[PDB]
């Protein structure tokens, strides 16, 4: 764990925007 | 102290010369008038080590106005260093040539400035532009005679965009004065 | 266009100086200290000094004043930017900014100063680039500086491609003594610590209000930052054209984007203070803190600083949640709380005596500021859509990002 | 004390020796130094300051400090006179007008008490034209035979050809080193 918010995975781009 | 430092600088040991140079640099930064030892360090100037060359150049720049007469024994060293294969050495030599406030020193540095004006290295080009701007600020007539305005203007329309920006800044500074 | 940039000391001694133009004598640094002393004693002290026809612009450093003397009408903003870059380079190279490192790395410090700027025009400003050519423990200059991409060094190889982002949120609230918030602005901070192989070009994508409106998806929760500043590697052309945040990520921790817009929502922590101060008899601290944030978010390390009397002594704290410690150096009592869950209501009752002799002069009413920091909270509601990591060789990246909410200029005016 | 390390160093060669490069301008001193160090006739700009180089021959690194013959560089030869064990004078047999100036400079250099342990080293430079004198006429004109307490030898060396440089180096080594 880590203070200030756990790290979260990020996507590559807006998949719904084509 | 001074005698021991002079003896160490007049030796053939690289470690002793480096220690003497470091001691002289520390004394100069601490507020010690080390300009009296400038002629002694003139002989120990052409050294293969880059760390000692930078310290020698800094001492000459800081001891050029104090001892302009003793600065005449560094034109050959500057000319030799202006053709160094290492771009860092050439840039340091160009910066030191323009940083030396000697009326008779910049006259003999016009040829090195012209040679480094067309340097392919963008860092070398920026150093040459800075040296040309410094020479023009010190002597506008000398810069005009050397014809560095055309070289500075053409540097804007070339590659090395950082070098182009440096040349543009140098041209603006020349036109500002 | 400073004539020479030098580093001073707390006693007026110049730790290190390096002339760049030679148009200003080095002896002008001695008169800088008396001028600063006179300005401080008369209230006219300014960062940009003026010694006759030569201006000695100085910046208050950690331990020395970075005085950059200038002679002509040089760019003051340019001089300030150069000083900031030099300070950042020194901080990167030396972990401590004091006299201990000023006189300990003079051999490399002089070389770094010479390489940074020449003739008053800075040339090298990248910490990585400067470290790749000048070290304290020399080869040719790197091609990255000469090349267009000066913020992403090529040839970097790593075992794994992991990038750690940080969604830093600064909640600044300017609540006047009347109980109304005057300055309520939240400044975003999108800083990513990219550590991968090669020179990937990051394709930043978030739930931006402008981007959502342009794409026709302006119906969900979108963050509309009033001021958005891109990093050095961020291409301004793509952002101006279609808001495309495409740039080469740097090697290490760097600030890609920093949102800055006003906040129209209620404060995360609502603190009401009561001052039952008797006339040289006693003092009352009726401080009540209300958590306006969501109950699912906890404000870790919340420290609501309540300024106590300057001459107050023998204070007693009667609170409910959170330890209260009076620091004589700070002349205030901070309502420190380890964990502050949202919706919590903490009530405190301070009581301390006062000296019989009245104070000769007033001490003012400094504003009360809190140090609340609740991570994993997105007050602005801006959610990152995707991060386009593309490499010429081709690799599968695993970027990560964390949202941190803290208290910035959250000062409440005293009664 | 023990001198085992000194004997071990001297068994395989430890002596280096020293040398000086002085003379009139355009007298082949720079060319002679380049031939000693590199071995080729390379065209170079006049030596405004000084040239420092070392040549290793016979297991001895005889470093030669070239000094220009310029008016502004002629008085600068005193800086290299400190901690100097050798002195080489460059003669210009093809410059009759500058022959007197070169002789005066050599006499001034040899008329110093500091430069007393360095033997005379006169090289007949410009030995490529018929106007060049022999090894005895140059010495007689320069008065090297009357220089008592100085080991001065007249040697003819041509910069373009390179002949005679080995003889001068051997003479300098014999003057400096007197061992087997
Ligand atoms: N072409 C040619 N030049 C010779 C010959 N012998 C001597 N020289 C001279 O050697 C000079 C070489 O110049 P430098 O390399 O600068 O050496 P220097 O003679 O000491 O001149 P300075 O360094 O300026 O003092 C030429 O200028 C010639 O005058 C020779 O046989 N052929
Ligand atoms: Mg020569």
């Amino acid at each position: 764990d880590r203070k200030g918010g756990s790290y979260s995975q990020a996507a590559g781009s807006d998949s719904a925007q084509s | 102290e001074i005698f021991e430092l002079k003896a160490e600088l007049n030796s053939d040991k690289k470690e002793k010369k480096k220690e003497a140079v470091k001691k002289v640099i520390a004394s100069m930064t601490v507020g010690k008038d080390v300009s009296a030892l400038f002629p002694d360090v003139v002989n120990c100037m052409q050294t293969d080590n880059l760390e000692l060359k930078k310290l020698v150049y800094l001492y000459l720049m800081n001891y050029a106005k104090s001892q302009p007469d003793m600065a005449i024994m560094a034109v050959n060293t500057f000319v030799k260093d202006c053709e160094d294969p290492n771009p860092l050495i050439r840039a340091l030599a160009v910066r030191t040539m323009g940083c030396i406030r000697v009326d008779k020193i910049t006259e003999y540095l016009c040829e090195p400035l012209r040679k480094c004006l067309k340097d392919e290295d963008p860092y070398v080009r920026k150093t040459a532009a800075v040296c040309v701007a410094k020479l023009h600020d010190i002597n506008a007539q000398l810069v005009e005679d050397q014809g560095f305005l055309d070289t500075l203007k053409d540097l804007i329309s070339d590659s090395n965009p950082m070098v182009v920006a440096n040349a543009v800044a140098a041209l603006s500074e020349i036109a500002e004065s | 266009s400073a004539s020479a940039v030098y580093v001073l000391d707390l006693k007026g001694k110049v730790l290190i100086c390096r002339n760049y133009r030679g148009d200003v004598d080095m002896s002008e640094v001695e008169h800088f200290m008396p001028i600063l002393m006179e300005k401080e004693e008369e209230g006219m002290l300014s960062p940009i000094l003026a010694h006759g026809g030569v201006r000695f612009m100085w910046i208050k450093h950690n331990n020395l004043y970075l005085v950059a003397t200038s002679k002509k009408n040089a760019c003051v903003s340019l001089v300030f930017s150069f000083l900031y870059k030099v300070v950042q380079v020194f901080s990167e190279y030396f972990k401590e900014l004091e006299e201990e490192s000023i006189r300990d790395n003079f051999v490399i410090i002089y070389e770094l100063l010479d390489e940074l700027m020449d003739f008053g025009y800075p040339q090298t400003t990248d910490s990585k680039i400067l470290q790749e050519y000048i070290t304290q423990e020399a080869p040719r200059p790197p091609a990255t500086v000469t090349n267009a991409v000066s913020w992403r060094s090529e040839g970097i190889k790593y075992r794994k491609n992991e990038v750690f982002l940080d969604v830093i949120e600064a909640v600044n609230l300017l609540v006047s003594a009347n109980g109304n918030v005057l300055r309520s602005e939240i400044v975003g901070s999108i800083k990513m610590r990219v550590f991968l192989s090669g020179m990937p070009e990051l394709r930043l994508g978030l739930n931006d209000k402008v981007l959502f409106d342009n794409t026709g998806r302006g119906k969900s929760k979108s963050v509309e930052l009033e001021d958005v500043k891109f990093h050095q590697c961020v291409r301004l052309s793509r952002f101006e054209n279609d808001r495309t945040i495409s740039f080469i990520p740097p090697d290490g921790e760097f600030e890609l984007m920093s949102y800055r817009l006003n906040t129209h929502v209620k404060p995360l922590i609502w603190i009401e203070s009561v001052i039952e101060k008797h006339s040289h008899s006693r003092i009352e601290y009726m401080v009540k803190a209300k958590s306006q944030f969501k109950r699912r978010s906890t404000a870790n390390n919340v420290e609501i600083h309540i300024p106590v009397p300057n001459d107050a002594d023998s204070p007693k704290f009667k609170t409910t949640v959170g330890s209260v410690k009076w620091v004589p150096e700070n002349s205030e009592i901070v309502w420190s709380v380890k964990s502050f869950p949202g919706g919590k209501e903490y009530l405190m009752r301070a009581h301390f005596g006062l000296p019989s002799v009245e104070a000769e002069d007033k001490e003012g009413k400094p504003p009360i500021s809190v140090k609340f920091e609740i991570p994993y909270f997105t007050t602005s509601g801006i959610q990152v859509r995707y991060l386009k990591i593309i490499e010429k060789s081709g690799y599968q990246a695993l970027p990560w990002v964390r949202y941190i909410t803290q208290n910035g200029d959250y000062q409440l005016r005293t009664q | 004390g023990n001198i085992f390390a000194n004997l071990f160093k001297g068994l395989f060669g430890k002596k280096e020796m020293r040398i000086l490069m002085v003379g009139l301008d355009a007298a082949g001193k720079t060319t002679i130094l380049y031939k000693l160090k590199l071995g080729e006739i390379v065209t170079t700009i006049p030596t405004i300051g000084f040239n420092v180089e070392t040549v290793e021959y016979k297991n001895i690194s005889f470093t030669v400090w070239d000094v220009g013959g310029q008016d502004k560089i002629r008085p600068l030869w005193r800086h290299y006179f400190q901690n100097t064990q050798g002195l080489i004078f460059v003669v210009d047999s093809n410059d009759r007008e500058r022959v007197n100036e070169a002789r005066e400079e050599l006499m001034r250099m040899l008329a110093e008490d500091e430069l007393r342990d360095a033997v005379l080293l006169v090289f007949a430079n410009k030995q490529d034209l018929p106007n060049a004198m022999n090894a005895a006429e140059i010495t007689d004109k320069l008065g090297l035979h009357s220089l008592r307490h100085r080991n001065w030898y007249i040697q003819a060396t041509c910069a373009t050809s390179g002949d005679g440089l080995y003889e001068g180096l051997d003479w300098l080594s014999n003057q400096l080193r007197n061992q087997k």
